[PDB]
RNA sequence: CCCACAGCCCCCGCCGCGGAGCCGAGGGCAAGCUGGUGCCAGCAGCCGCGGUAAUUCCAGCUCGGCGAGCGUCGCGCGGCGCUGCUGCAGUUGAAACGCCCGUAGUUGGCCCCCCGCCGCCACGAGGAAACGGGAGCGCUCCAGGCAGGCCCGUUGGAC
RNA sequence: CCCGCCGGCCGCCCAGGGAAACCGGGAGGCUCCGGGCUCUGGGGGGAGUAUGGCCGCAAGGCUGAAACUUGAAGGCAUUG
């Protein structure tokens, strides 16, 4: 019937005390529930998209067992990001533990400009590397209109976190489609850790939460 | 044995399909304006 | 054998900085290290330092404060034209905002921005951010 | 490092890519010379001969001939594509040949075959298969 | 030999290293049916144009404000696209170009100028109306659809005089 | 009108033919229902199909791409960071000489503020255009060319 | 006896690295990819074969192709 909060975090969620998800992130909580986001997140302005659909076998004493693995990604097209997988004797079970780990597990992106500032931010903020397996990507600013120069898989997920121009390079055994997705993931997660010369002044630490 | 062994229905005499842009703007009205399921048998039992 | 000093000094001041150290001691000084030094504390990377005399290439201890970055030298010093700057921009540091890449011009050791300031080319020595 | 990198080091890079490029299939097939000789086509695009034999995982009997290149004099094997297009072949019958996708190398499941029939007595064989041409001239 | 072998030439368009994409497809689609584009090959011209402003705003914005190349270059792409209509006059920073899109070369066009204007109730009319020499420039008659018109055109372009 | 003469373009009158093909529909790669044949005939650059529903052969219907053009064969560049200066790899996948000495070759710690020479950076002189870039110009547009109106920078063809 | 320094031979191991097994006195400091020098390799066979050259009493050693053929051969690890 209604969402009964399972912690502390979730419960505070359901009262009014947090009002945005930057207050989540900044303190490195992590979510448990798939509330704590749809609450901030109410609206139909994430999306959800199906990437691949694999299946995995194993042999036994008669005949094999099969199972398929599924792999989903969510984004609000405005810094915001999510990448999860899911495994089940069913698809369509599979696809639906796939999509609640990645709306569990999301990292803001974070954006900045190629040469000239002027509007909002438009691609990544520097060079950003990611790897996984064998996999190992690049992601350079390009210039406004520049477009997404990336293959099809790589440019959903970044049209989904909301980036329009951006130069991408992929090395390794990139038909691996997890391994490059899990690549992108990290190298785009990775943005707000990055020490920058604007992020120098320091600020004295708040007593409160 | 002869070559060729494995080597007839009236042809359906019908308006010949708009030639140029009028092509063109035939399919964005198919795709949108017109109710489409592209290529199903039951488009096809509609159709008939 | 040693043959590059600055490359040895480099390293070390990125290991030590790496493990959130807060001071490091190069064994082979000299200028052009000097010079590098000075820049990265005019542009705000490493506080201070000290120079130990012993006579014999003298030594020199860093004071840190974690925000280098990445460090590093061009072995072969190649030679830049006035106007083939940002390529090499583009090639080796991460953003066109930030970042600063040393050469040395007969006008002595100066950023690049200042080169292209002065409309003028070098050699390359380093790169830091 | 493993590879030098010294300031005055160009020729033994230069040396070292001249030695190291001949490593390399293709670019030997290409710059080497002796596949050029070996080619029956002699680096053309498609050659002219003459019938002299017809003959013939997946067990079914192809369809080929035995052709003379006339510039050249040497003989090859070229297969007939199309179904049923033997018969417009006579045995002593002038052909056109050309190649297979691949250059060189088999194609399919067609064992030792790397040329192809396109044109016979000056007309094409594609167009004979549809009956666009006719071959009562012959 | 014939004085004819100096003469130039050369391609005016680009095509796409992948074809078959689909929202490629539909949005070219998309834009044809709006435009009353005739082929595919119009698309194409008008990237090559976009391409070519790009890369000259790129190259010239790579170096500094005060270089005289730079101002004589940049005033004399800002002149162009101002006197052809393709960016607005308030626009006088070079980073604006980098922004722009191929609708706004398109909306240029004679036929998107005359049926802006209320002479025409379609593309296609337009075109079917241009074809068949009924519309004037200024004093005189223009019969290609792909024609460009300047600004200082647009008010200019009126139904031709001797047309029935 | 033009033209050495004839065309052609363009202009003025009368009458008035509106004609699309080449490839493909299992995947790579956008596009699906009936009838034949039965590992035969055939398709298939690669994976593969065909031994009684053949989503792949042969035909009809329907559909997709480019389009006055489409497809096939060979070569070059790209793909390819699979020739790697930028920028590969060398325990086990291909690959560190059995070890030492050693010439040619390559590479060589730190130090003197101001002189000479070599490299280096910047500028300049001198030296064909055409091509390429690029300022200006409405050959009806365009590929192009160096023009045009009038009261023309000495109109211009700058660099 | 125990507290150290230099040199050498070993074991376990946080980071870090890697396809992993594993290394960590490096196989780390590397797509955020430039300390110096030398050697080797470019899908599997044909083949370390043929023909030449040098060496050796000989057995043999060093050097070392092409035509043609083929769609995989291999490494580490998981379930049976
Ligand atoms: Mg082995
Ligand atoms: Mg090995
Ligand atoms: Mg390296
Ligand atoms: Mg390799
Ligand atoms: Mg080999």
């Amino acid at each position: 019937e209604e969402w009964h909060p399972s912690t502390k975090l979730g419960r505070l969620v359901k009262a009014g005390k947090i009002e945005s998800l930057y207050d989540i992130f900044k303190y490195s909580l992590p979510i448990k529930e798939t509330e704590i986001i749809d609450y901030f997140f109410p609206k139909s302005e994430l999306a959800e998209e199906v990437c691949n659909i694999m299946s995995v076998q194993k042999q036994t004493t008669a005949g094999q067992r099969t199972r398929f693995r599924a792999h989903v990604i969510v984004g609000n097209r405005d810094g915001f990001i999510g990448y999860g997988a899911g495994v089940s004797k069913e698809v369509a079970n599979a696809i639906k533990k796939a999509a609640k780990n990645a709306r569990l597990n999301i990292v803001p992106v974070r954006r900045g400009f190629w040469g000239g500032k002027l509007g909002d931010p438009h691609t990544v903020s520097s060079k950003l590397s990611g790897k996984c397996g064998s996999v190992r990507v690049r992601l350079i600013p390009a210039p406004r209109g520049a477009g997404i120069v990336a293959s099809p898989t790589v440019a959903k997920v970044l049209e989904f976190a909301g980036v329009s121009d951006v130069f991408t390079r992929q090395s390794g055994h990139s038909r691996t489609l997890m391994n490059s997705v899990g690549a992108v993931y990290n190298a785009l997660k990775s943005s707000y850790s990055i020490l920058t010369p604007d992020l120098w002044k320091k600020e004295q630490l708040d007593h409160v939460q | 044995t002869s070559a060729g062994k494995v080597r007839k229905k009236e042809k359906k005499e019908k308006p010949r399909p708009p030639r140029g842009r009028a092509y063109k703007r035939l399919l964005y009205n198919k795709n949108f304006v017109d109710d489409t399921r592209l290529g199903p048998n039951n488009l096809l039992i509609r159709q008939k | 054998v040693r043959i590059n000093v600055l490359r040895d000094a480099l390293k070390s001041i990125c290991n030590a900085q790496r493990i959130g150290k807060k001071q490091v001691i190069v064994r082979p000084s000299s200028k052009v290290i000097i010079e590098f030094l000075q820049l990265m504390q005019k542009n705000g990377y490493i506080s201070d330092f000290a120079v130990v005399d012993n006579h014999r290439s003298n030594r020199i201890v860093v004071n840190l404060i974690g925000r280098l970055n990445k460090a590093g030298v061009i072995s072969p010093r190649f030679d830049i034209p006035a106007n083939d700057i940002e390529k090499w921009v583009v090639n080796l540091l991460p953003s066109r905002l930030f970042g600063h890449i040393i050469l040395t011009t007969s006008q002595g050791i100066m950023d690049h921005i200042e080169a292209q300031h002065r409309q003028i080319g070098g050699k390359v020595i380093g790169y830091f951010y | 490092m493993s590879k030098t990198s010294g300031l005055y080091t160009a020729r033994k890079l230069r040396t070292v890519r001249r030695v190291n490029r001949w490593a390399d299939k293709k670019y030997r097939k290409a710059h080497l010379g002796t596949w050029l000789k070996a080619n029956p086509l002699e680096g053309a695009c498609m050659a002219r001969g003459i019938v002299t034999q017809k003959i013939g995982p997946n067990s079914a009997v192809r369809k080929a001939v035995r052709v003379q290149l006339t510039k050249n004099s040497k003989k090859i094997t070229a297969f007939v594509p199309r179904d049923g297009s033997i018969t417009y072949i006579d045995n002593n019958d002038e052909v056109l040949v050309a190649g297979f996708g691949r250059a060189g190398r088999a194609v399919g499941d067609i064992p030792g075959c790397r040329f192809k029939v396109i044109k016979v007595a000056g007309i094409g064989l594609l167009a004979l298969f549809l009956r666009k041409r006719e071959k009562r001239a012959r | 030999p014939r004085i004819s072998r100096h003469r130039n030439s050369s391609k005016t368009y680009s095509t796409p290293k992948k074809p078959f994409t689909k929202p490629r497809l539909d949005a070219e689609l998309k834009l044809c049916g709006e435009y009353g584009l005739k082929c595919k090959r119009e698309i194409y011209r008008a990237r090559y144009m976009l391409a070519k402003i790009r890369r000259t705003a790129r190259n010239l914005l790579t170096l500094d404000e005060n270089d005289i190349k730079r101002r004589f270059e940049g005033a004399a792409l800002l002149r162009r696209l101002h006197m052809l209509g393709i960016l607005d006059e308030e626009k006088d920073q070079l980073d604006y170009v980098l922004g722009l899109r191929i609708e706004d070369i398109f909306k240029r066009r004679l036929q998107s100028v005359i049926v802006e204007s209320k002479l025409a109730k379609s593309v296609h009319h337009a075109r079917n109306m241009i074809k068949a020499r009924h519309i004037s420039v200024g004093g005189q008659i223009v019969n290609i659809p792909s024609y460009m018109v300047r600004i200082s055109n647009t008010s200019r372009v009126a139904i031709a005089d001797t047309s029935s």
